[PDB]
């Protein structure tokens, strides 16, 4: 009954290849970015790469390409999913309305046989007769790219080259030929053939198999006039055409492995090649000329263009720019010049894009102390390896700032009666004021005749009848805009200094301690109308007009001292209408009568960091349905502003959140800003739509965008990371990472490049000799490489490496735990290591090493020998629980500061993962899925409780409950198993029975509980996970009623939410393993649930047709297009 | 939007073990070929008169190569 | 149901052992595209469980429930597959000859004569034959019985498919 | 983004007297609170003085001044207890009143100085709040005093031993006074040990006597009682 | 492209499916090279066992074992407890195989008549058909209503609805006269391998004849629909070309698992070897020889590749002084 809800918390980023051509129009230059199951369509212009349309398909994409099947003006897009569902797609733009029209679709899988080890490879004939694919062993599938082949009928050609490396359609031949690199008894060769779908045969043949570099893997088809193909290996490139070939072996490619290529020059003369180290190369084909006019190749040259991010895919776009896509790092657009720069490079970066993966590890720590935890992750690979910090703040867009400290208030004034915009900004300070004249974006200090700058100001602003007003501790000054000079002044009858004041259009309200006055504003007069006196001092005043009143509030908001209370009086006479108690020893600082959305509320901020909110009945002065929330530590000044349409308020505090109305409730979220003590809305000529947010140090002007909420800081390591943990003692993160050294002619390996682990403020190396006598690595092999692992001390605020501790050569750091152990109060970083060699399929030796993060040094505390490699470690009841090969071993930390083994368990194949909860241990395996162990302290040993009988290869695991284990496998599936405690026999009781099964299409690498939300107080829990594509998902538990509610909802939603290519949702959702395929069950596709809001109303009504959902009372309630939105919102606000 | 619309349809089909059963239990040779004794003037010179029969287990066989065993 | 959606036709299949049932003559007829897709899928389903087989569809044996819109409302009839094709051919318009229907439905004349002999001559007529009589000729013109007065749903008009000839 | 202010006439240093005047009013307010008297200045006026004074590298002025002033008062409050009058009812009333009045005064001061309390003081390792500082001073100088702690604990335990003997005692003081010692974190060090030693002695005496009073009774009834 | 688990597994973070290169083509050599015994099945109320063959049932609820006396015994797959016992033949059972649906079981004896038979599994263990000429019986691979029996070098194919013989495939001149000929279907059920000869199931003529590499093992088909092994020779069943040879398959009763990724079998000449081997289905590259040190009568794996059920003789391999038990090893 372990039902779960699954959503994407962060959209996938990994550039799973790319496609370029003329998709959006015949003339446009297009680029499509592959994101697993999604595609983002862009057009490139002089200004950069701009988005066109975001689309999705129900399935992971294996093949994507553009073609023009003789007669089309636009390219058509062919897509084949990992489930073998093919389609032909046409881009359609009905003015502003953009979508994709499916012209053909159908499955192209072979029912009996076994798939190619190369995966699904699909290529298109340049003459566009057919698409050819290498799908099965010895099986090449060809599908006519016709207009009438709606079902995509496929034909099967038997291939002699059973095992191939890379197939591409060839140029320089009228026939639909393919040139490819393949493996046979003669080594690797390049060969060609003519595909024939009607004959189901391969005809010959541009050329015969010819010898290529043993490491050859890539084939480039070369456009006419050259024709032919280019073969690329590790150290050399060859060009083949008929019975002749050219060859070159540049040292610049020899040093790295080329991953991908892309044609630049349409005559087939120039190609871009790129590696995984970040080098981009230009391959130039130097042509000759024959007596018959034939174009042939004379030679091959490769130039190093410069450095880029990892070249997973290259798509040359325009008149110089190429997109460098990476699923192993960040992506970018670089221009290829002719004239070299000061570095000798021809690569000029234009734009860059961030990729939040592959995700290696994750941890969540609140480094801001806002209630919003930030996720610090290990991501990327090679030179693109980095740490990233993802924080959930609705981004602020800052336009200006000024260094004017000691501010105690700020108000924009319209000093020119004939202008709409603000002319000046008035600032109040501890014991003075300033007035800044606004000149577009620039400002200057000015002086107004009616303005005071040698007194503290409580309030300043515009009032009715073209007037300015200022209230100081000394007096109330009414100023006319025309002269910008005083016309009337009011003075306290009690001869006391003003302690509270506020102004509005038709009047002001002031107080001196207890005494309270109502003064009306006339064209040139301040007229006292009425006054009273409070039992206790006034803490705050607000008489902002409510409803449609002519600048006059019928109500007066009063905060009070001593008793700690706020009340509503009828302003004209100060008659009590309503009162509320606020607290004990805490005084209110800000009381408002204002609006959210279109409704009226009363607010009250107290000097304990908490706020009150009340519904406000403006006609009667009554409050109802009050709320209390905690924002920060400061009394907070609450201020009203208008947003994109309706109004909201902002918390001017140490925790600068914005408060808005949602589901008939006032809710809030933190803004990505340091601190605010005072706020006012700004509408000037330079800043026509912004807020001026000021604190006691500086003033900043900007907008709360409410567009971006998740902000990512990237901190490059230039080395692949491995693990991350946090220690509260050193106020730092512990990070494991791996840098690469390579072998040259003498002395073994040496650093290939600089990285964070060597570019440290401090460093050290392990001195352990424990496995000295047993370490005999291949340090005498030219071109070979070694991983060098380090434990880093990372500053929690700066994320610089404060210390880098290197492990022994060929010592891997596989696991990291942050905890205190045994009776030792100190929190330590525990690193699980292993001795790993090229000859050892399985490790025999490793160790558990405990370190202390002390300032700029990493101090070794303990070094425990283990038998096998320590692959995983977790905290377990004050003890260190570690997985060493197949054996799970529990270690006790003694007062001697060293580990000793208490007990173990090894009834498994390999103990791939560890997670703990109390005395329960979840062990992941390679072919046993999830196993459950428990510690039995009464025996001092382990007991096997249950196992999943299904031999799943786990990619990651997590514990959902004592009898419930959630995890994901290498088959790109998610599942949850439950121990059958209700069972009758042991076969059943000891079985962790699959309850739910769901396919993600994503390979989950990391699990951790928690989410990037701001904590201010349908589904329960929050298991977060990261995948190899930068995707971050979130899984929460469901009740029986909500599972069925959402289950019926999914069935309706998939009827109208059409995929690209008309590919059924039943394909992607189905749990797909090596042994069985099953439809999703026990899980909700929460992305489908959210997607409801992205369809037109008529289709929303189709979804809710006959849509009655079971409820906890047992009632079934029908739904309407608007009510099923409410359902989405109920889930949205939780996950 | 049509005068007539189908709501129910019960389709009917005949089921046979093709089973590459264009062959024989006692004879081997394809049922549409000559039944050994018709490949030459053995049982008959009239090779064109060699017929095919069906059984009760979703398959066929030559008439001659099976009925010849009735005497046995 | 796992194909993501389904057609308007609530399809079932009768699978007959050739060694038990009478031999029947099949006809390739102009089935609604939805019927073609669905019977092909059902064929695919059967032969994915019991492979190495072929299924010979008998369009003469199949039957359907067809709803017709009259001046008195939309009523259902129990019709043969061939009667269904004959009647469905009149859902765009009428005034068609026998010969035209034969070509339009793709069935034999003998089969069409029986379908029209019931549909346009018997009780609860769906079609009206202009040359009033019991037998059906090539030149006979048929129109839709808009003036259909009846209270029963799923009226049996397919006696010909359960009666000897 | 930085913004430039042209012709930037400014006043980065407001009149020294303003800063000192706010400081003086707040110092006087503390003195006005002391001895539980009324305040000449309004609470809001003083609060604003705190918000105004508590500026960059200025705030320490106010914390040090209130701390010393509070200390002076706390030290003065030792004297009313420097007596030989071990009155188990009156002494306890006086010291409990001292604490309860002190708490109220620290609340009044903290309320006035709430801005200081939640900024300079709260956001600082080992800056105790106005109440916490008053608490630490109160126990440091008054409760820790040999005369005060001796009479406080003796007054409490003497009423308790009397209660065990069947006397009627002021349990309302025992409750409030032990609440006071708990707040100051002194109960555990000065009271409980002397108390349990004397109380345990009573239990021993009670057993030996009570069992032999009511004609060798079903004594288990006395044990439970 | 690391060899070691620790490096390969860490790479999964950026290189999914498995990490590094080869994947299963390498990792299968770490798991199918490490066998350890977990449990053993023995006859109830007997002192010593007489098992000769075994198979897991269709739903793997129990292990089905044949005895030297022609009996079938069903044991709880988890507990090892005998649940049922039936008579099938009057002599040692050479083969047992369930349908995927589990309705019926194919059994056959080394001698006792009927040599092969169709027995019901559902409700009642009755007979559907008696085949007095078939030494060995086996289900087809795609359409299991059709079953193939072996009579010397002659294939007999029948449909189990009645057991009626449908087609036969044979030729005494092409036949290699293998001692243990076990005629079998290819994955697409349109070729039969019979005594080393590949038969065209659509014409009943030989399509190809393989050389008599061995005298005992006639061969087994690979699930990929491409490769067929004749003892050691790996042939292309589509073109009949020789692709590869693996001597480790010599006298090894090699069959494949559910996924077609693992191949395994016992060694032959009480004509049994004392060990069994596992192979990588990728290319039949041998993974390991498992040092059982007991003569092995038979063996089978399960769907989940968890335990291999091996019938081992713990006695002296005599006619009477024998103890053949089914010992299960974890991969």
């Amino acid at each position: 009954m372990s039902y779960n809800y699954v959503v994407t918390a962060q959209k996938p980023t990994a550039v799973n290849g790319c496609v370029t051509g003329h998709f959006t129009s015949a003339e446009d230059l297009n680029l499509l970015i592959a994101k697993n199951t999604r595609l983002e369509i862009y057009v490139v212009t002089a200004e950069g790469l701009r988005p066109v349309k975001e689309v999705g398909m129900y399935g992971k994409i294996a093949v994507m390409e553009l073609f023009r099947p003789k007669g089309e003006s636009k390219d058509l897009l062919f897509i084949l999913t990992a489930k073998y569902n093919a389609c032909i797609l046409e881009y359609k733009q009905s003015g502003e309305s953009i979508d994709i029209i499916t012209r053909a679709h159908g499955n192209v899988q072979d029912r009996i046989g076994r798939p190619s080890e190369t995966g699904i490879i699909g290529i298109i004939d340049p003459e566009c007769r057919m698409i050819g694919l290498r799908l099965y062993d010895g099986l090449f599938k060809v599908i006519p790219l016709d207009r009438d082949n709606k079902e995509l009928k496929a034909f099967n050609i038997r291939l002699e080259e059973l095992h191939v490396i890379d197939v591409k359609f060839l140029y320089g031949c009228q026939a639909p030929t393919i040139c490819f690199v393949y493996q046979d008894p003669q080594g690797r060769h390049v060969k060609t053939y003519e595909v024939s779908l009607r004959e189901k045969e391969f005809n010959k043949g541009p050329w015969k198999q010819e010898n290529v570099e043993a490491e050859a893997s890539m084939v480039i088809a070369v456009p006419e006039p050259f024709g032919g193909a280019i073969i690329i290996g590790q150290e050399s490139i060859t060009y083949h055409n008929g019975d002749k070939y050219l060859a070159i072996a540049p040292p610049i490619i020899k040093q790295s492995t080329i991953v991908c290529h892309n044609r630049v020059d349409p005559n087939g003369s120039r190609y871009l090649l790129g590696d995984m180290e970040g080098r981009l190369f230009m391959l130039l084909l130097e042509k000759e000329e024959q007596m018959d006019g034939t174009v042939t190749l004379k030679d091959l040259r490769v130039e190093l263009l410069g450095e880029t991010s990892i070249a997973e895919c290259l798509t040359y776009l325009d008149n110089g720019v190429v997109f460098v896509g990476s699923r192993l790092g960040d992506s970018q657009l670089v221009k290829l010049n002719v004239d070299s720069n000061e570095q000798g490079s021809y690569v000029v970066a234009m734009e860059t894009f961030t990729n939040l993966g592959p995700i290696v590890d994750m941890c969540v720590v609140d480094l801001e102390r806002q209630g919003q935890g930030q996720l610090v992750t290990c991501s990327g690979a090679f030179k693109e390896g980095s740490l990233r910090i993802i924080r959930n703040g609705i981004g602020i867009h800052e336009h200006a700032s000024i260094d004017l400290p000691g501010i105690k208030g700020l108000w924009p004034l319209r000093s020119d009666p004939n202008r709409e915009t603000d002319d000046t900004l008035v600032l109040s300070f501890v014991g003075q004021t300033r007035v800044l004249m606004l000149n577009g974006e620039e400002v200057e200090e000015t002086e107004l005749m009616g303005f005071v700058d040698d007194q503290q100001t409580f309030f300043c602003g515009n009032v009715a009848h073209q007037q300015l007003i200022q209230i100081t501790s000394a007096s109330v000054r009414l100023v006319s805009q025309e002269p910008k000079a005083l016309v009337s002044e009011w003075k306290e009858p009690q001869a006391k200094n003003i302690s509270v004041a506020s102004c509005n259009s038709s009047q002001v309200v002031v107080a001196v301690g207890r005494a309270l006055y109502y003064l009306q504003i006339h064209p040139q007069e301040l007229r006292q109308i009425s006054h009273t006196e409070m039992e206790h001092e006034v803490a705050c005043l607000d008489i902002t007009p409510l409803g449609d009143s002519n600048g006059l509030s019928p109500l007066c908001a009063i905060g009070l001292w001593t008793d700690i209370s706020a009340r509503i009086l009828k302003l004209p006479s100060f008659e009590l209408l309503h009162k509320e108690m606020l607290g004990g020893e805490i005084i209110p600082r800000s009381i408002l009568m204002t609006t959210f959305e279109s409704s009226h509320y009363l607010l009250c901020a107290l000097g304990d960091g908490a706020l009150f909110y009340f519904g406000l009945n403006i006609e009667t002065g009554l409050l109802s349905d009050r709320k209390k929330v905690t924002l920060g530590t400061q009394p907070t000044v609450l201020r009203t502003f208008r947003s994109l349409s309706t109004t909201n308020v902002f918390a001017c505090s140490d925790r600068p959140t914005v408060i808005y109305s949602s589901n008939h409730k006032l809710v809030f979220s933190n803004v990505n800003l340091k601190e605010v003590n005072y706020m006012c809305p700004l509408n000037s000529d330079g800043y026509p739509d912004s807020l001026a947010l000021a604190n006691n140090s500086t003033l900043t002007i900007g907008t709360i965008d409410e567009i971006q909420k998740l902000h990512i800081r990237t901190v490059p390591l230039y080395e692949s990371p491995r693990k991350i943990c946090y220690q509260e003692v050193s106020q730092c993160f512990g990070v494991l990472s791996s840098r690469i050294e390579v072998q040259d002619t003498s002395g073994g390996t040496t650093a290939l490049r600089p990285s964070a682990s060597t570019q440290a403020l401090s460093s050290s190396v392990s001195s352990s000799k424990l496995f000295s006598s047993s370490t005999a690595p291949h340090e005498t092999s030219f071109g070979e490489e070694v991983e060098v692992h380090n434990l880093l001390i990372i500053d929690q605020h700066t994320f610089e490496v404060l210390h880098a501790h290197q492990f022994l050569q060929n010592e891997y750091a596989l696991s990291l735990v942050s905890c205190k152990l045994g009776k030792d109060p100190n929190t330590y970083f525990i690193v699980g290591t292993a001795m790993v060699y090229p000859e050892e399929a399985e490790p025999k030796q490793g160790r558990i090493v405990v370190f202390q993060y002390s300032d700029g040094k990493l101090q070794t505390v303990a070094e425990k020998e283990v038998k096998g490699a320590v692959y995983s470690m977790v905290e377990f009841n004050g003890k260190l629980l570690a997985s060493i090969n197949s054996t799970v071993r529990l270690y006790e930390w003694t007062t001697e500061k060293e580990l000793r083994t208490e007990c173990n368990h090894y009834n498994n194949i390999m103990a791939l993962y560890l997670k703990t909860k109390g005395d329960f241990i979840l062990v992941g395996d390679l072919m046993r899925s999830v196993l459950l162990l428990a510690y039995k302290p009464m025996e001092g040993n382990f007991e096997e409780i249950a196992r999943d009988f299904n031999p799943n290869w786990m990619s990651a695991v997590e514990i959902l409950d004592d009898d419930n284990f959630l995890g994901a496998e290498n088959a790109f599936n998610l599942f949850v198993c439950q121990k059958d405690s209700a069972a009758t026999t042991d076969e059943e009781r000891q079985h962790l029975q699959e309850v739910g099964l769901f396919h993600l299409g994503e390979f989950v690498n990391v699990f951790c509980h928690g989410s990037l939300v701001m904590q201010n107080l349908p589904t329960q829990g929050s298991v977060l996970f990261g995948t190899v594509n930068g995707m971050i998902g979130l899984v929460t538990s469901l009740s029986e009623s909500w599972y069925n509610l959402l289950l019926d909802m999914q069935n309706r939603l998939n009827k109208v939410i059409k995929s690209v290519g008309k590919i059924e949702h039943s394909f992607w959702r189905s749990f797909h393993t090596e042994r069985k395929t099953e439809p999703a069950t026990g899980f909700i596709d929460g992305d489908l649930i959210e997607s409801f809001l992205d369809i037109s109303r008529p289709k929303m009504q189709e979804v809710v047709a006959n849509l009655q959902y079971d409820d906890g009372s047992g009632m079934k309630r029908e739904a309407t297009a608007d009510d099923l939105i409410k359902v989405v919102e109920e889930l949205t606000r939780i996950h | 939007k049509k005068r007539f619309e189908v709501k129910k349809w019960n389709a009917v089909a005949l089921w046979a073990w093709d089973i590459v059963v264009d062959n024989c239990a006692i004879c081997r040779n394809h049922i549409m070929d000559l039944c050994i004794e018709c490949q030459a003037n053995q049982a008959s010179a009239t090779s064109e008169e060699c017929t095919v029969a069906w059984g009760v287990c979703n398959h066929a066989f030559h008439f001659h190569c099976i009925s010849r065993w009735l005497k046995t | 149901q796992n194909q993501s959606d389904s057609g308007p036709i609530d399809l079932t299949v009768n699978i007959l052992t050739m060694g038990y049932w009478p031999t029947y003559t099949p006809m390739e007829v102009h089935l609604t595209p939805e019927m073609i897709k669905l019977q092909e899928v059902f064929k695919a389903f059967y032969l994915g469980k019991h492979s190495g087989r072929k299924l010979q569809w008998q369009t003469t044996l199949g039957h359907a429930v067809l709803k017709a819109e009259f001046k008195e409302g939309k009523k259902e009839f129990q019709v043969s597959l061939f009667q269904t094709l004959v009647l469905l051919m009149f859902n765009e318009g009428d005034g068609f000859s026998f010969e035209e229907i034969k070509m339009a439905t793709g069935i034999e004349d003998s089969e069409l004569r029986r379908t029209l002999q019931s549909l346009a001559c018997g009780k609860a007529r769906v079609l009206i034959k202009s040359p009033k009589g019991k037998e059906v000729e090539d030149g006979d013109k048929f129109i839709f019985n808009g003036e259909f007065k009846h209270k029963l749903f799923r009226i049996k008009i397919n006696q010909i498919q359960m009666k000897e000839t | 983004k930085k913004l430039v202010i042209k012709n930037f006439r400014d006043r980065p240093r407001l009149p020294d007297n303003y800063t000192q005047d706010t400081w003086r009013k707040l110092h006087e307010a503390v003195r006005a609170v002391q001895s539980s008297t009324s305040i000449r200045y309004n609470l809001e006026e003083l609060y604003q003085a705190v918000e105004n004074l508590c500026s960059h590298k200025v705030s320490p002025m106010l914390y040090k001044q209130l701390r010393q002033a509070c200390e002076d008062h706390v030290q003065a409050q030792i004297l009313p207890f420097r007596e030989d009058s071990l009155d188990s009812v009156l002494f306890l009333k006086k010291i409990n009143t001292c604490w309860q009045d002190h708490c109220r005064q620290m609340i009044m001061i903290r309320s006035i100085f709430l801005f200081l309390d939640r900024t300079y003081v709260l956001q600082n390792s080992t800056l105790p709040s106005i109440w916490d500082m008053g608490l630490e001073l109160f126990r440091t100088h008054i409760i820790s005093d040999k005369m005060v702690q001796s009479k406080t604990i003796d007054g409490i335990l003497l009423l308790i031993e009397r209660e065990r003997s069947g006397e009627a005692v002021d349990r309302s003081l025992l409750r409030s006074l032990l609440g006071m010692l708990s707040d100051l974190q002194v109960y555990k060090d000065s009271f409980e040990l002397k108390f349990l030693e004397e109380t345990n002695c009573l239990y021993a005496a009670e057993g030996q006597r009570l069992m032999q009073e009511r004609e060798v009774p079903e004594y288990l009834n006395h044990v439970s009682k | 492209a690391p060899i070691n688990f620790t490096s390969r597994l860490n790479r999964r973070a950026s290189f999914p499916k498995y990490g590094g290169v080869d994947g299963g083509c390498f990792d299968r050599h770490l798991i199918f090279s490490r066998f350890r015994p977990i449990s053993v099945f023995r006859e109830a109320n007997e002192d010593e066992s007489g098992f000769t063959c075994c198979a897991f049932s269709a739903r793997e609820r129990f292990l089905m074992l044949g005895t030297c006396t022609g009996q079938l015994k069903l044991y709880n797959v988890f507990s090892g407890q005998e649940e049922a016992s039936y008579n099938c033949h009057n002599s040692a059972i050479t083969h047992l195989e369930p349908s995927r649906d589990g309705s019926l079981l194919l059994t056959s004896a080394t001698w006792s008549q009927p040599l092969s038979a169709l027995w019901g599994m559902k409700s009642v263990f009755d007979m559907k058909h008696s085949f007095t000429e078939d030494h060995y019986v086996e289900f087809s691979k795609h359409s299991q209503d059709r079953v193939i029996g072996t009579k010397g070098d002659i294939a007999h194919i029948y449909d189990i609805q009645t057991g009626n013989k449908l087609l036969t495939l044979f030729n005494p001149d092409l036949a290699n006269n293998y001692k243990r000929n076990c005629a079998t279907f290819n994955p697409t059920d349109d070729l039969v391998l019979n005594d080393g000869v590949l038969w065209d199931v659509r014409s009943a003529q030989a399509i190809h004849k393989f050389d008599k590499f061995n005298m005992n093992i006639s061969g087994v088909f690979h699930p990929n629909g491409l490769e067929v092994i004749i003892n050691t020779e790996i042939w292309d069943l589509r073109t009949f070309h020789l692709l590869h040879t693996v001597p480790a398959l010599d006298q090894c009763r090699v069959v494949f698992n559910h996924t077609g990724t693992v191949m395994y079998g016992a060694m032959l000449q009480s004509p049994f070897g004392s060990s069994f081997r596992t192979f990588n289905a990728t290319d039949y590259k041998p993974i390991a020889t498992i040092d059982v040190k007991r003569n092995i009568f038979d063996l089978c794996t399960d769907t989940k590749d968890c335990y291999l059920a091996v019938i081992e003789n713990q006695g002296s391999m005599d006619a009477l002084n024998m103890d053949t038990v089914c010992r299960l090893y974890e991969v």
